[PDB]
């Protein structure tokens, strides 16, 4: 959360 | 012969484990939380480390006193394995770190170092 | 009696699939499934669902802004969360929130509620029974032992005895249906 | 906000603890084996250490699960505190690092978050 | 019958002066003053006299040499070392001494034993004791319990129950005058 | 061995  | 010993905090980012690396480490240890794994949301950690994993041997210990890792219990942790992470399974600390450093003194050959930490050599390891 | 828990995730909420995804249950439904009874006047917030080696520092901030929120409204407050970080989130939360006044306690469990012999129950029960104890602070119940939130190291990565107090006396023990001092 | 734990190992050199300040670190936590202490003996370690100290908080806990630190207790370990490192008495690890980020987030000023850390602020730290 | 105990330093070894200056006696003279009496056909090397806070990889290099020229002429070793780096130490000794012909056992102290209450002669007699077992091996012998020195940790800083077993049985422990297998 |  942001993950890529 | 050098090894890095870094205990893995929230919010620890990937930039010290390149820096280790230009200084010319040989090996670097994980102490991380439980079971093992690798952070990757809001992290650069499991990335970087995936990046790094080929080049020198990463080792994964546990904070945790008792039971050892396990990267095949939890998601992250089977992530962090197929990022080429190294399970140090049962050992003490002192042994994993002591172990990887004898083993530097050996080879350099990252599938070698790999397949060695994971053996049981001396009654460390329950392989 | 007032009590709100809240939902951060972790193998507490934790259920599988045919295939290698899991997925994280609400905190309502990780009670229901838990088999608590005994908890009406209860209300269920969920904030996050992740696993706990996911936690990052935004997420303190995060959470301390909840409980900051609705400390005033609850007499006790449950925070369901995954173990590898729980004493991490317990000890910020214990920095962040100086002088709460209930009970906030951090609990979870080694093996999914929705698992055979799983210790959800127990922890979830003795969360509870702490949270209208009275006693303020943070605090963290594991295995039937309350311990102080900034004292809990996690120290087994196999076992449902996952923490313990360090260079500090537990503060409640489980016995029966009562809490003992210590 | 950065802190950085680093696992106190024989043959540990400063060159990592130099690299994670320039890298932008605002803390550094050293776990070092029993009461406390930084090795000085064919090590540039304590140098480093004295040397960084006096820009950035550097803390030390103990590998050890129980009973913290105490640089007073043998030589190397008060040849630490004269170095500028900030002990962290009896709390965990957990606490430890938590209280250095939470401070770190209020202040830079190095004999500041001293004072801080050995202040028992909420029931982590016998003071 | 036949022991060599080699010294390394340690608290074990500390006696201290007027002022702030500690310093190191040799392993002969910390054997007599802990009142082993017991320890006749035992020889005396002294390595190192360090703080075990100092060591470096290169005293384990010097250790091992050491080691490797004295386990035929010898039925059993002693290592007196500091706590701090014990476990490493006897971590490393046992990678780079693989099969070691006869026991090899590290000890030390966490109270000087020229300090009252010592916890010294207990740890020497342990180890005394188990260097004459026939048993072969890298162990560490501290508050009268015989682990794998590759499965050993120090775990307390301030007690002389300082080392633990981790994750395997202790190897022995001493009751009355018997090492009891686990 | 050497200290400085
Ligand atoms: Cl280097
Ligand atoms: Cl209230
Ligand atoms: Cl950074
Ligand atoms: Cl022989």
């Amino acid at each position: 959360l942001v993950v890529n | 012969m050098a090894v890095l010993v870094i205990k893995l905090i929230p919010g620890l980012s990937g930039d010290i484990f390149r820096a280790a690396v230009e200084l010319g480490y040989r090996g670097i240890v994980i102490e991380g939380y439980g079971a093992g794994g690798i952070p990757y949301r809001g992290s650069d950690l499991l990335q970087t480390i995936e990046e790094l994993s080929k080049e020198i041997p990463i080792v994964m210990t546990t904070q945790a006193m008792y039971d050892g890792v396990d990267l095949t219990r939890y998601k992250v942790g089977r992530l962090a394995l197929r990022a080429g992470v190294i399970p140090a399974g049962d050992m003490t600390k002192e042994a994993t770190v002591t172990k990887l450093m004898w083993i530097l003194g050996h080879t350099n050959n990252v599938e070698e170092i790999k397949v060695l930490m994971r053996k049981n050599l001396v009654g460390e390891l329950r392989d | 009696m007032k009590i709100l828990l809240i939902g951060m995730g972790g193998t507490i909420a934790s259920v599988k699939g045919e295939n290698g995804y899991e997925a994280s249950l609400s905190v309502k439904e990780v009670l229901d499934i838990a088999g608590i009874k005994d908890c009406e006047d209860c209300d269920f917030l969920d904030l996050k669902n992740v696993d706990s080696t996911l936690i990052q520092p935004e997420d303190w901030v995060d959470l301390a802004e909840t409980l900051y929120k609705n400390v005033k409204k609850y007499d006790g407050i449950i925070v369901t969360h995954g173990t590898d970080t729980l004493a991490y989130t317990s000890s910020m939360i214990s920095f962040m929130l100086r002088n709460p006044p209930i009970p906030i306690v951090f609990t979870g469990s080694m093996i999914p509620a929705t698992e055979e012999n799983s210790d959800a129950p127990l922890n979830l029960q003795t969360a509870i029974k702490f949270a209208t104890s009275g006693i303020r602070g943070v605090y963290v119940a594991f295995n039937g032992k309350v311990m102080l939130g900034v004292r809990t190291s996690k120290v087994r990565t196999m076992s449902r005895d996952a923490f313990e107090s360090i260079n500090y006396p537990i503060i409640a023990e489980l016995r029966g249906e009562d809490l003992v001092v210590n």
